[PDB]
């Protein structure tokens, strides 16, 4: 459910694009309403990865799901520099540029396992690092620890 | 089912510690160390004078009083004060001052006992017309040993007032426990 | 300035009514020795023999005998 990473994106994907059709459907003109009813359809794939009940029933969707994460990456990213507009309408446009990262960030947090522990273990790792630095950092310039410690063996 | 006559009465663990056997009940002060009554008791069975020291303050305490709270963090505070942050000079004369108020104070509610044994006569008459104008000295002791409740006081004044019958006494009051209100006190 | 040294006066008096250690009980937690409230012990480092007659003299010294 909500105790994974890849748990995580689907659900902010299903919040996302209900937030998006609840703005642009409920609220060559007519495509402004087809991209945002096929956002609904992505929600379904996101709600069906979210048990993912055998592996390998989500499993077609899961890849058919990343390319098409790819497919709208590339066409929605080309969009501003091969002539269309995207900052004109915010309540409509946002909603397909936020699915679309979140499924390639899917393509990256499923592809490679990932998980709640990978990034535990980078924050353990950075806080480390962090936590030798301060220590020699302490004992180099502020005080020796052989002074702030206490001595035993009096 | 095995009802035995009288109905059951739970019998709760003690919160309070028992008074002291040197205690005297009635507001005057306490003997300095000798309790006044050893000496005619015989030796040898004056055992128990120690013995109250001991499961007064040793062995038989409650655990009602054990309890660790806010107020009793608090109240640390103020006995550790006294105990360690005062010195025992001040402590001393400041016990004796105690002593002699507590002697006053106990000589004003003995002559207040008489004199509610002269209104016990009074309210006795006003309701059996003349004949009951006696007063009970069970009832004076009791008033002198802080036994009865001010509800217990009225409903006996009432009593005689309005029936006479100075020797049906109320129920003598039980002790107050000790209030517990979970981590507070 | 009467008013200042009285407070401290009134300090000063209140600690001669302390006095001594009399009206107090032992505590646990503190002991009248600081090498027992700390955990200090001499080791294999630093004692030797000679120490012990330096010790003697320190202790006729501080107890304030003239001896050694
Ligand atoms: C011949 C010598 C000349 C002087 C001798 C007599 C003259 C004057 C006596 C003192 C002044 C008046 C005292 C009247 C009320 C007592 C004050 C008090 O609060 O009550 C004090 C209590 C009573 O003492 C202890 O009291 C205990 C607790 O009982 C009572 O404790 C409290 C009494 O306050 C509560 O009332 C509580 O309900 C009640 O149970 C025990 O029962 C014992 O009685 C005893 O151990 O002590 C405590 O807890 C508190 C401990 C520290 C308080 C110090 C207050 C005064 C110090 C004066 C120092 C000046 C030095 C110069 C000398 C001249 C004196 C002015
Ligand atoms: C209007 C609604 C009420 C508003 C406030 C009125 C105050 C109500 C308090 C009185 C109740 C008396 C009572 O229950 O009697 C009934 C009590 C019950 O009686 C006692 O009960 C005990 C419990 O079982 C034991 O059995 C004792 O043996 C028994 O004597 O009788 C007494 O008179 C005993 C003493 C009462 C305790 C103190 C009275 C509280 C008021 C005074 C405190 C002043 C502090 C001000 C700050
Ligand atoms: C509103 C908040 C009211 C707080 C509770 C009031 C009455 C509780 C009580 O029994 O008082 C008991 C307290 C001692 O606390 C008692 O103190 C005891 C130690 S001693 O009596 O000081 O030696 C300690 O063992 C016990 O746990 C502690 O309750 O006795 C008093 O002298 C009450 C003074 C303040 C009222």
């Amino acid at each position: 459910s909500v105790s994974t990473v890849a748990g995580l994106l689907l659900t902010t994907t299903i919040v996302v694009s209900l937030y998006g059709l609840f703005a642009a459907v409920f609220a060559a003109a007519g495509l402004r309403r087809l991209a945002a009813g096929g956002l609904l359809l992505t929600a379904a794939a996101s709600h069906g990865l979210f048990d993912f009940p055998n592996p390998t029933i989500y499993s077609l969707l899961n890849l058919g799901f990343v390319a098409a994460a790819v497919l709208q990456s590339y066409f929605l990213y080309i969009a501003p520099a091969w002539g269309v507009n995207v900052n004109w309408d915010t309540a409509l446009w946002g909603p397909m540029y936020g699915t679309a990262f979140l499924g390639l960030v899917y393509g990256l947090v499923a592809l490679t396992k990932f998980d709640w522990s990978s990034v535990v273990d980078a924050v353990l790792r950075v806080a480390c690092w962090f936590a030798e630095l301060t220590m020699w950092f302490w004992d180099t310039f502020v005080w020796k620890f052989s002074w702030s410690e206490k001595t035993r063996r009096a | 089912f095995i009802s035995p006559m009288t109905p059951y009465v739970p019998e709760e663990e003690p919160t309070r510690t028992p008074p002291s056997i040197k205690d005297t009940g009635t507001l005057r002060p306490a003997s300095e160390w000798y309790p006044q009554w050893m000496q005619y008791r015989r030796r040898e069975d004056n055992y128990v004078f120690w013995q109250d020291k001991f499961m007064r303050c040793s062995t038989d305490i409650p655990w009602a009083e054990k309890r660790w709270t806010l107020f009793s963090t608090v109240w640390y505070l103020v006995q550790q004060l006294r105990f360690v942050g005062t010195p025992p000079a001040l402590r001393y004369v400041a016990f004796l001052g105690w002593r002699a108020l507590m002697f006053q104070v106990y000589a004003a509610h003995k002559a207040l006992v008489l004199w509610q044994c002269k209104l016990d006569a009074g309210l006795a008459r006003i309701g059996s017309g003349g004949a009951t104008a006696t007063f009970s000295k069970t009832m004076a002791l009791r008033r002198l040993h802080w036994r009865n409740s001010p509800l217990a006081e009225a409903l006996y004044a009432l009593n005689l007032y309005k029936t006479g019958r100075v020797h049906l006494l109320p129920p003598v009051a039980k002790p107050i426990p000790r209030p517990t209100f979970f981590w507070l006190f | 300035a009467a008013v200042a040294a009285g407070w401290h006066l009134a300090s000063f008096a209140l600690n001669l009514a302390f006095w001594g250690v009399e009206g107090m009980p032992p505590d646990r937690y503190w002991p009248t020795s600081p090498r027992i409230r700390l955990q200090i012990r001499p080791g294999r480092y630093g004692n030797m023999d000679g120490g012990q007659r330096v010790y003697m003299d320190y202790l006729a010294r501080s107890e304030g005998v003239p001896l050694n």
